[PDB]
Formats: C-alpha cells, structure tokens, sequence
C-alpha cells in the first residue's frame, strides 16, 4: 500500500490553518495516523484511529476521512509547529508512511545579525586556520555569505550550514566556515564577510586583521 | 490462642511497632499494637500435684486433688526487664505520632472489671493462668535482672464472656513449664479533658475478636466474574 | 509512564553484521507490540519489522527478507534487531517504537500504531575509522558585539562518524544556542559549530563552557570559551 | 458498525462473602485438625501489579 | 490467576486462558460444582460453547457507551469496564438467547428443504 | 415470562426455549438441610438431562435433527395440525406411550454414526 502526501512543502502565518492530504492506493479502513517529526528528535504521534486525538496534544491538531482520503487540519499555527508531518496505514502488514509534508512558519523580514570568529591560538598551533561567519536570526532562509581575504573573492575554500527554522521566534541562522593552512592564513592581514539579505537594504561587511583585537 | 492484654506466639511486624485503632481520638476504641521483635516470657507452676479417682455414679468418675508432695510455692512468670524497656520506649516512640512532639506518655495499670479483664489470663498446658501484670505497665516518659509477675490459679473456668456454661479442668501432675513470645499489646487511653498534656495508657481485653484481628487484618475475600461483554468491528459467519 | 532505551552509535563495515538493543520499562513486556523504523539522512521514514514477544512471530518488510531479524528477551526486558550484509545505503538512523494492540478471537489482532518511541541509535556503514573531534574556542571580541550581545561558540573539527553532542554550562545555558549541522568536509571528516549570544556585560562575570561529547570514540571535552585577551 | 464480543477468563471480582474451610498441616485435640484438608507443600501467590485495593481491618467477615 | 487485573483491557485479552469442618467443606464443594454448572449453561445458551473468545451477531448499542475503540482497549481495565457497562449487562444477555434461538431455527429451515 | 408460552401453539413457543432453558439451575436445622438437598437434586437432574442430549448427538443445542424416521404408527396427523392447532402440553399427552421406543432408536442411531464416521 502506497500513501500519497500532498503538499510536500507548505508555508503559512500564525494563527493560519492549513491542510495536509494522505491518500491511499487500497482502502485501509480507519488504521492510519499521524505522526510530526522536529529536527533530531525521534517522531511523535499526533493522531490515531484517523480522528482520535493522542494525550497531550493541543486541540488545534485535527483528523478526518476514511476510505482512501485522510485530512490533517491545524487550525491554530504556532511558530513550535515547523516540523515534518506523516501519515502511517496500520492496517495490513507491512505498514508504509507517507513522505511527508514540511510546515514552515512564514514570518516578518528580519535582518540578520552578523559576527564574525578569527581562529584560535590551540586551532593554529595545528597548523589549520578555521574562520568562523555567523548569521543569527534572519527570515527568509535565502542569504548570501561571500569570504573576502586582502579585498580578494575567496571560492571553493568555504562550507556553509543552516539550522533549521527556530520553534519560538521562526527565524534561520547560518554558520559559513573557511578554513585555510596555517600558511596561507598567515600570509594575509584581513578577512572579511559580505552578507546579503532581504531584510538588509546594503550588504553588511564584517572584517578583521590578523594579529589584532 | 487465648490471652489478655498480652499477644502471645503471634505474628511480628516488618519494620517497625505498628499502632492500629478503629478511631485514635475516640477513647472508646481499643488501640492494638503489634511488635517488631518478641519478647521472652517464662511461666512455671512449681507444684507436684497429685490425683486421685473418686467414683460418683456407675461409670463416672471425678478428678480430685490429693496432696502436694515437697513444700509449696507460687507459680510466677518472668519477662526481662532490658527488653521490655527496649519495647516501651519503641512503643511511646511510634505513640508520639498520633499525640505530639512534647506530650508526656504514662503507663499505669489496669482498673475495675472482673479477674479474667483486670490481669493476664492465659492457659499453659491445661492450667488456667491468671498473672499480675501491674510491674510490666508502671512508668512515664517525658519527651540480667528480671521482672516476676505472681499468678493465680482457677480451676472453674468461664469463657467467652457467657453466663450458664462452667468447665471444670482436671488437675495436672508434676512440675509445669512453658515458654513464650510477647509479640502485641492491646491498650485503652484515659478520656483526660480540660487542656491535659499527658496522656495514659492502661491494659485492656476480654473479647476474642481483637485477639484474631491482629492476624486477619491484611486479608479479604473476593469473588470472581470471569465473563465479559465488549465491542469489536468483528461479526459471527 | 512507558519509556524505550535504546543503545549507542555504531560503526561498520560492508558486509559486516549489526545489531541493536531496546529495552522497553513501564509495560508487560510479553503483550506489548516492538517495532524498528530506520531514517536515513534525509529521507523519510521506513518500517522494518515488526513484533508481538507473545505471539514470537516478526513480520518483516520484502526489501529486508533475509538479512533482517527481531529477537527478544523476557528476562531483559530487551528486543534485538539484527541486520546482516551491511551496505553503503544502510547508514541511517534507528528507532524502537511500541504500542498496544487487542485481540478479538481467532488470530486476529487490532492495532493502534507506534504510540512510544526511542531515542535512535546511528549506524554509519563505512570503512574509515573512528576519530575523536577537535575542540577550538570562538572567542568573544568586539568584532562579535553587536547592541549590547555578543557571541561566543566552540568549533568541533575533524571527527567521525556521526553524531556529537553539545552542550552549555553542563545543559544550564540553552536560550541563544544555535547548533549547526555537521558538514562533511573533503577530508572525510565532520565539522560544525555551536555558538550561543549572551549579554555583553556577562563576558567578564558568567563561565562559559561548552561539552562536547563524541561517544563512538569515547570523547568528552569540556572547553571553556573566553574573550581574547589584548 | 460493531459487534457484542464475549470474553470468557476476564479480571473482575467483587466483595464478597462465603465459607471458607480449614486446610492444616498433615489426635485428641479442641480444634478436629485431624478433620481439615491437607496442606498443599508449595503455595501459589500471584503478584497483582498495579492493582490498588481497599482494605478495612475492623469491618472483615 | 488474576495477573492481568492492572493492564490495560488489550492487554488482558491476549491472556484469557456431622463435625464443624466437615460440614464446611461440603458446602464449598457444592458451591463450586454450582459455579461452573452455572458458567457453562450460560455460555452454552449463546452458541458460544467450547470458545474464549466467540463473536456474536448482536450490535453496539451506542447508548450502552458511546466511547472510540481507542479509549476501551487502550486505556481502560477490565475492573473499570465493569463500573460503566453494569446496568445494561442482563439486556445484552437476553439479546444473546434471543439472538441464537433465530439462529438455530434458521439452521432448521435451511436444513428443510 | 417464564411458561408464558404454555397456551401458544407448537410453532409461537418453540421461539422461547430460551426462557426455560435458563429457568432450571438456579432459578443442622429444620430449615437448614431442606435447601442444601434441593441444590444437588437440581445438579443432577440438569446434568442427567445434558448427558440425554449429548448421547445423542445434539450436545449443546436447542433444536436437533435426527436420522430417524418418523414411524406412522406412533402418530398419523399431518404437519398442518401439529405445529399449528396444538399445544406441547397437548401434544406430550399423545406421545408419552411410545417415548422410550423413540430414546432407544436415537440412541443406537447416533451410536452407529459416530462408529462408521471413526472408520
Ligand atoms: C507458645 O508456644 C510454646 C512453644 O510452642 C508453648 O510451649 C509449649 O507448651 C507445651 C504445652 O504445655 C509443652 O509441651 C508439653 O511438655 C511436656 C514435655 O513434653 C509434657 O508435659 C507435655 O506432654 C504431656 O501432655 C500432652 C498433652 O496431652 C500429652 O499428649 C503427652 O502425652 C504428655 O502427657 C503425659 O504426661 C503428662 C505429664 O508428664 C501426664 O499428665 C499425662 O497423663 C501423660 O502421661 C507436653 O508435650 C512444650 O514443651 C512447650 N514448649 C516450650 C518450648 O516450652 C507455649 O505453651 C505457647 N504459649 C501459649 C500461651 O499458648
Ligand atoms: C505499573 O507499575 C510498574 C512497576 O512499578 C511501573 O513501571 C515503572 O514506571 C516508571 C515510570 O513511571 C519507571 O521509571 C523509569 O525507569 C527508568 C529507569 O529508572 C527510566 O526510564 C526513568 O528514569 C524512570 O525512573 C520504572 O522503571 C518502571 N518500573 C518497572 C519495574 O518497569 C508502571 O509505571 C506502572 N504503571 C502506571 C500506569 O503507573
Ligand atoms: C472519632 O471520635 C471523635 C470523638 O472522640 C469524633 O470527634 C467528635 O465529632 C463530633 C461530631 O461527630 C463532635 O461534636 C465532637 O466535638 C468531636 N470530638 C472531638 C474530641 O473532637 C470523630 O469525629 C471520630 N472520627 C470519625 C472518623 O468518626
Ligand atoms: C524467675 O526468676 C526467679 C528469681 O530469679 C526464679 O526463682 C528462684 O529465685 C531464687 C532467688 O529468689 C533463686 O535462687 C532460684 O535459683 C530461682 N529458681 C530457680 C529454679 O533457679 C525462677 O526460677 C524464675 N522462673 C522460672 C520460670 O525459671
Ligand atoms: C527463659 O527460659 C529460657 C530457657 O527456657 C532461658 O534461656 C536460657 O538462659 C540461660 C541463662 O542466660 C542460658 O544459659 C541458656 O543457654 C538459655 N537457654 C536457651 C535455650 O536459650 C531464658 O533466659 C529465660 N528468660 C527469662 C526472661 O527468664
Ligand atoms: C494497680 O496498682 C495499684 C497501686 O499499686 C493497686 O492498688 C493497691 O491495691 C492493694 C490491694 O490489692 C492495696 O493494698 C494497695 O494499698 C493499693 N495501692 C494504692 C496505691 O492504692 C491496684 O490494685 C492495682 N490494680 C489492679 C492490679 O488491677
Ligand atoms: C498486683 O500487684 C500490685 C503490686 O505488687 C499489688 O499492690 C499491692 O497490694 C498489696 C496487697 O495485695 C499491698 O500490700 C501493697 O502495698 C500493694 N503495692 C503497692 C505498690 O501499692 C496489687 O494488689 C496486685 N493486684 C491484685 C492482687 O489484684
Ligand atoms: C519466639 O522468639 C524466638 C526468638 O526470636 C524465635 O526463635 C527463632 O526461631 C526461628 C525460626 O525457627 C529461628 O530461625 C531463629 O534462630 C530463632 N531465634 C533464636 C534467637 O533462637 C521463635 O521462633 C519464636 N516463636 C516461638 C513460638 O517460640
Ligand atoms: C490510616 O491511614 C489512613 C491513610 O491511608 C488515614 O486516613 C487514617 O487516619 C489512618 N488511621 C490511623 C488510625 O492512623
Ligand atoms: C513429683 O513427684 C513424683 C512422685 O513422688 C516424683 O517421682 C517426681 O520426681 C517428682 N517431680 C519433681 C520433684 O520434680
Ligand atoms: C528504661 O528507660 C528509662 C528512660 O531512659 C530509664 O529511666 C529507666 O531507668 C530504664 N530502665 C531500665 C534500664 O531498667
Ligand atoms: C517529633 O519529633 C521527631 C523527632 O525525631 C521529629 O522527627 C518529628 O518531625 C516531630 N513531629 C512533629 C514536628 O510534628
Ligand atoms: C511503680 O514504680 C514506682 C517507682 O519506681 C515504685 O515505687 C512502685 O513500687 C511501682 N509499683 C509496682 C511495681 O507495683
Ligand atoms: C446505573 O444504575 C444505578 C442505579 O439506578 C445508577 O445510580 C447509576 O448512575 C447508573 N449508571 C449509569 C452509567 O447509567
Ligand atoms: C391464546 O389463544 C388466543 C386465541 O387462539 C390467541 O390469539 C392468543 O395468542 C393465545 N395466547 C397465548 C399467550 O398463547
């Protein structure tokens, strides 16, 4: 048996309701539930039976259907909701999940803060220099981080990584990390960011020298 | 078995002295107390008694007493005084949970009633017993030697608090002796009004039911219904 | 209430073999219905099998005919899954999920679905080796100052396999923390960071110290992060 | 769309009261021992987990 | 005997399977004969004989109890299940016979022509 | 009620065996041995009757059928006026001569069964 979900991605305000669609290929009866599922953390079950709510569970969470077609309503959006939600048949071995749907809280632009880490003295003694570029809470996900080193564009030397959306205020964070030999990293004086976001009317340059506090 | 005042070759408490009444502040009810460790107790009759036959009717005969041979002395028995301390002191420790830190706890022995309530009435090998137990409960608290108890002998016997039914006991030849735990009390309170800061406790007994309650009290009886009717989403073909 | 301990993490081979212990507290044991759901990185959820101690007879998925097998131990309190000729795409993360059923007679058993699940043990199919991690101080400066906040992290470097976890203050500190997914660097090895923004004016009262630990090469690193001294 | 389903070996009981008979350890004595059932040598006693009972010590028939 | 009594009722269905003291005795004897005479008569009545487990040909009441089967087996005990259904046991016992009779004198009829 | 079909016909109070049926188990002194009596006498004649059935192949039933043909000499009427224009009190009166004929045939035939079928 095949679970069909729909939307696979879904963004809405607080205090929205949106719906999710779970469609089987087979009649399975009343044995589907729905689980969400946060980043890290192990799966927790929402609704059993189709319609029955689990203990615990705020009301705003809802199931319908039957047959082949089941709804999952939230009729109160909250910034803790951004997570995956699945829909799981139980009634006839083996049991299949959906693929799921992510729920996405959209919120207000907010421009990032930027900072900016120089490597340490115990990473140098190593003979590897990773600087550190921070960008906390900013919406919408999509920013630009480029490196700068003596007003030179650096490229292929760089990693990027963003945490998921934040459960109390909606917001993203990226970490870009370049990392260089000990050499290298001496050979230059300045090491810059440029950061490009939507909630920023000019990019935002952050930079410091080597050797300096 | 059959005693006043005194639980004997019983039962013990797990952890601690475990104090058990119907309702603590109504002075009325008896207060039952069950040990955590026994208490020797040894009872002796020192008598050669004697019996002789003495023929009443046409196959009945009477049990009399002939004479004591040797001289003749008291039956006693003897508790040790260590130990009952011990006892004591546990008691009032776990009794000061129902009256307070400060109280001052007294024991005085019994008052009124008839012979078989007022001592320690018991039976040690078909001789009926009935000991002073006023050295055992003589005390106050405030927040190798022994004790003899002297008894007495009866040989008309009338149990179970009844009028109309007497029982002889036909006498016992030799020497008697027994050995025997103290595992419980059964006590009464005093109904001290008008702002008492002590309190006083003094032996007490005579019905059997409190006697039996001591080792029935964890017990129940039930009644099985193994039939049962509930709902499915299955039908019969 | 009913809680599912699960084991650590796990490093192997191809073609090698794995094996995984959950034990369940709270339950019947015998009664009650295990089963293992595996997540790869990702990717969505997968049932594996399934498993009722008293009936004994697992249910397994087709994909898995052959390689998989669910035990259990009364005694225990234990269910074991044990995974056989191990493969690239097996690296995923494993969980113990259980729930109730009932019975109307005659073979025929009614669920509910997973109701408790376990924490997930990662099994990472490889043949590198285990390597502890580097802990490095992104220190606080003026450079990280920004209306009166500033930001303080620890950088952890070159470990393997999958996963780390970090902490503040021994799990004191959790408001402003932010910690980055690892990214796979070219070496191989795994790379992140985890920074917290505190109050300007605690640089210079309030420790900070990050806990790192790395249980598949029995790491632990506590490192204290300080502004650079000048 | 259910169904009435019978179970036959349910946990249920009630209070209740009956006779119960003497059983003693296996002859001229007050109490006829010699007249009660032997004792069995191993007794069962089956652990009820998480049962709460109420119990009254003055009231027992 | 009796070790299902704290789980839930899901749980439990898995599991199913003269002088002073010789007068007292006889009298339990009976009493028990009585008990299981009593028992099998009453599970013979509604074609449920030889079974722990029989499915009828009744239907739910929803006024018996309105509950999902989700908050029955799963969250309920069979000593709490007693408490609510304990009014309307002797309705469903005569639905039961009458329920079996039709269906014996159906047998008949099939078995007619 | 109980009996409250003992005036309908053959065919309305065969629709209420049900009513009887549970109407036969349950429902020192001068007092005291005149009701524990009564309890075995109960037992055993339930259980005299159920061994009746069951030695004939209609264990745990209400309604058996039988591979023995109905002799005409025991009886001439017609269905129409069984089922429809008489009573069991009516119809026991007629039939109480040949009843032991009937149990004897029933017996054997039943017998005979379960022997051929085990082999
Ligand atoms: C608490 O428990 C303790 C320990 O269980 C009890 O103490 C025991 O008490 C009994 C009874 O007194 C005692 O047993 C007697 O000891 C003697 C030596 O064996 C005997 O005097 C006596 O046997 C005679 O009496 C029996 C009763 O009928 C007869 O069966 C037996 O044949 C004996 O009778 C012959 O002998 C007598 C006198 O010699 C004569 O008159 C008869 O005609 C006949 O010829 C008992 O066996 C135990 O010794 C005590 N145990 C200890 C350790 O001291 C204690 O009583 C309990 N307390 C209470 C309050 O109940
Ligand atoms: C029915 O009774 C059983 C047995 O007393 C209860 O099981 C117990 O449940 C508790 C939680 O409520 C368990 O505690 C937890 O155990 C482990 C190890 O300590 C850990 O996960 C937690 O730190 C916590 O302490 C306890 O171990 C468990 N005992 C047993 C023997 O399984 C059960 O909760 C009772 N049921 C209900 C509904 O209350
Ligand atoms: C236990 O007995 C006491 C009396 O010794 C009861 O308390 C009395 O309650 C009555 C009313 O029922 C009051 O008028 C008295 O003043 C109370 N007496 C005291 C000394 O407080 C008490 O209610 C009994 N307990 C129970 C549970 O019945
Ligand atoms: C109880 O103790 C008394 C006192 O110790 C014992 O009676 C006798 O006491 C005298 C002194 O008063 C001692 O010289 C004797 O030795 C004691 N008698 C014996 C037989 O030793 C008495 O014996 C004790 N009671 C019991 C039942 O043994
Ligand atoms: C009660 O009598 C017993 C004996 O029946 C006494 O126990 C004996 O005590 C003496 C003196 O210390 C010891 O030498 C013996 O070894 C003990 N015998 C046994 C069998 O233990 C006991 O002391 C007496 N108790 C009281 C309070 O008088
Ligand atoms: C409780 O103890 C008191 C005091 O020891 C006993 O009263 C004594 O009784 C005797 C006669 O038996 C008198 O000669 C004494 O003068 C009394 N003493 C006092 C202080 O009045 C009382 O008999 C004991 N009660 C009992 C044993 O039931
Ligand atoms: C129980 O013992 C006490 C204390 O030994 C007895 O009280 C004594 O009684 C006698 C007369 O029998 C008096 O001469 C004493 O002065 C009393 N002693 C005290 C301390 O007051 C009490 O009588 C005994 N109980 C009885 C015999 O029933
Ligand atoms: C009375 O108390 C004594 C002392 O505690 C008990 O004797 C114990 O009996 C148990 C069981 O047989 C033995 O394991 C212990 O070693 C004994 N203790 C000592 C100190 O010897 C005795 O059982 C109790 N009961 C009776 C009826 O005398
Ligand atoms: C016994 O304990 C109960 C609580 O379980 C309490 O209400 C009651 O008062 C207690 N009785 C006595 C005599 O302490
Ligand atoms: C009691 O008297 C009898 C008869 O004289 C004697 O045989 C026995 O030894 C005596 N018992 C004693 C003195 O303990
Ligand atoms: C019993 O204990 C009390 C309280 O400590 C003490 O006054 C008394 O002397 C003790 N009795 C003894 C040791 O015999
Ligand atoms: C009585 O005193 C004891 C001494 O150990 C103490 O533990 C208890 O709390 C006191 N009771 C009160 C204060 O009610
Ligand atoms: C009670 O104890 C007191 C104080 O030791 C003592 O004088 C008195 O004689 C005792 N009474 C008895 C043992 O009957
Ligand atoms: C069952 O009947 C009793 C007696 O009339 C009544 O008190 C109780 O509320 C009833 N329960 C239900 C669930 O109807
Ligand atoms: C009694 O007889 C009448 C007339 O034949 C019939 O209508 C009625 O149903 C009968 N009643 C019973 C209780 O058998």
């Amino acid at each position: 048996i095949q679970l069909t979900q729909s939307p696979s991605t879904l963004s809405a305000p607080v205090g929205a309701g949106v719906t999710i669609t779970c469609q089987a290929s087979q009649s399975i009866s009343n044995g589907l539930a729905w689980y969400q599922q946060k980043p890290g953390r192990a799966p927790k079950m929402l609704i059993t039976e189709g319609s029955s709510l689990k203990s615990g569970v705020p009301d705003r969470f809802r199931g319908s259907g039957s047959g082949t077609h089941f709804i999952l309503t939230i009729s109160d959006l909250q910034p803790d909701d951004s997570a995956t939600y699945f829909c799981q048949q139980y009634n006839t071995f083996p049991w299949t999940f959906g693929r799921g749907t992510k729920v996405e809280i959209k919120r207000t632009v907010a421009a990032p803060s930027v900072f900016i880490f120089p490597p340490s003295d115990e990473q140098l003694k190593s003979g590897t220099a990773s600087v550190v570029c921070l960008l906390n809470n900013f919406y919408p996900r999509e920013a630009k981080v480029q490196w700068k080193v003596d007003n030179a564009l650096q490229s292929g030397n760089s990693q990027e990584s963003v945490t998921e959306q934040d459960s109390k205020d909606s917001t993203y964070s990226l970490s870009s990390t370049l990392t260089l030999s000990k050499a290298d990293y001496e050979k230059h004086k300045v090491y810059a960011c440029e950061v490009t976001h939507q909630g920023l009317s000019s990019p935002v340059t952050k930079s410091f020298n080597r050797g300096e506090c | 078995v059959v005693s006043t005042q005194l639980l004997l070759n019983g039962s013990l408490a797990e952890e601690e002295v475990m104090i058990r009444s119907e309702n603590i502040t109504n002075n009325a009810k008896n207060i039952l107390v069950q040990f955590n460790t026994p208490v020797q107790i040894n009872c002796t009759r020192p008598n050669n008694n004697t019996r002789k036959s003495i023929r009443i009717g046409p196959g009945q005969a009477f049990y009399a007493t002939g004479d004591i041979i040797g001289d003749i002395r008291q039956a006693h028995c003897n508790v040790s005084k260590a130990t009952w301390n011990e006892t004591l002191g546990k008691v009032v420790k776990q009794l000061r949970k129902h009256f307070g830190n400060n109280t001052i706890i007294r024991f005085a022995n019994s008052s009124g009633g008839d012979l078989e309530v007022t001592t320690h009435s018991f039976n040690c090998g078909g001789e009926f017993f009935y000991c002073n137990t006023s050295g055992l409960f003589n005390s106050t608290w405030i927040s190798n030697d022994s004790i003899t108890l002297p008894c007495r002998i009866k040989q008309i016997i009338n149990m179970w608090q009844r009028i109309g039914q007497a029982m002889y006991a036909p006498p016992i030849q030799g020497v008697i002796r027994c050995v025997s735990n103290i595992t419980g009390l059964i006590l009464t309170r005093d109904g001290g009004s008008t702002n008492s800061t002590t309190e006083t406790f003094r032996p007490g007994g005579g019905d059997m039911r409190d006697n039996w309650r001591s080792e029935l009290y964890k017990y129940k009886v039930v009644k099985i219904e193994p039939l049962g009717v509930a709902p499915t989403r299955c039908k019969r073909r | 209430e009913v809680q599912l301990v699960q084991s650590g993490a796990e490093l192997k081979k191809a073609g090698s073999s794995v094996k995984l212990s959950c034990q369940a507290y709270g339950v019947a044991f015998s009664t009650y219905s295990f089963h293992w759901v595996r997540q790869a990185p990702g990717q969505g959820l997968e049932w594996l099998g399934g498993f009722i101690p008293l009936v004994g007879k697992p249910n397994y998925t087709n994909k898995f005919r052959g390689r998989l097998t669910i035990t259990a131990d009364e005694s225990a309190r234990t269910t074991y899954m044990e995974l056989r000729s191990l493969r690239s795409d097996d690296t995923a993360i494993y969980y113990c999920a259980g729930g109730g059923a009932y019975s109307s007679g005659g073979g025929r058993f009614h669920y509910f679905g997973m109701a408790v699940w376990g924490q997930g043990s990662t099994v990472t199919v490889s043949s590198a080796s285990t390597k502890g991690p580097s802990v490095f101080p992104l220190a606080p400066s003026s450079k990280s100052t920004s209306g009166g906040t500033a930001a303080l992290g620890c950088l952890v470097k070159d470990y393997f396999p999958e996963p780390v976890t970090v902490s503040w203050n021994s799990g004191a500190l959790t408001s402003g923390v932010h910690t980055f997914p690892a990214v796979l660097q070219s070496s191989g090895l795994y790379s992140l960071s985890s920074v917290v923004t505190v109050p300007s004016s605690s640089l210079g009262t309030q420790t900070y110290i990050c806990n790192v630990n790395h249980k598949p090469s029995n790491t632990k690193v506590d490192k204290r992060v300080e502004p650079k001294s000048c | 769309n259910l169904w009435v389903t019978v179970y036959y070996g349910v946990p249920v009981w009630k209070d209740a009261e009956t006779t119960l008979f003497c059983a003693s350890d296996a002859k001229h004595n007050v109490w006829a021992t010699h007249a009660c059932v032997p004792t069995d040598p191993n007794p069962q006693e089956i652990h009820l987990e998480n049962v709460t009972e109420e119990f009254n010590m003055w009231k027992n028939n | 005997f009796l070790g299902a009594a704290g789980s839930t009722m899901g749980a439990a269905s898995m599991t199913l399977t003269l002088t002073v003291w010789g007068i007292k005795q006889l009298q339990a004897r009976v009493l028990a004969v009585e008990r299981y005479l009593r028992d099998q008569q009453l599970l013979g009545i509604w074609g449920c004989s030889g079974k722990l487990i029989c499915c009828t040909n009744v239907p739910w009441n929803s006024s018996w109890s309105n509950r999902n089967l989700s908050e029955i087996w799963d969250n309920m005990t069979w000593l709490q299940w007693d408490k609510e259904i304990s009014n309307y046991t002797q309705i469903i016992y005569g639905l039961l016979e009458e329920s079996q009779n039709q269906q014996e004198k159906n047998e008949q009829d099939l078995l007619a022509l």
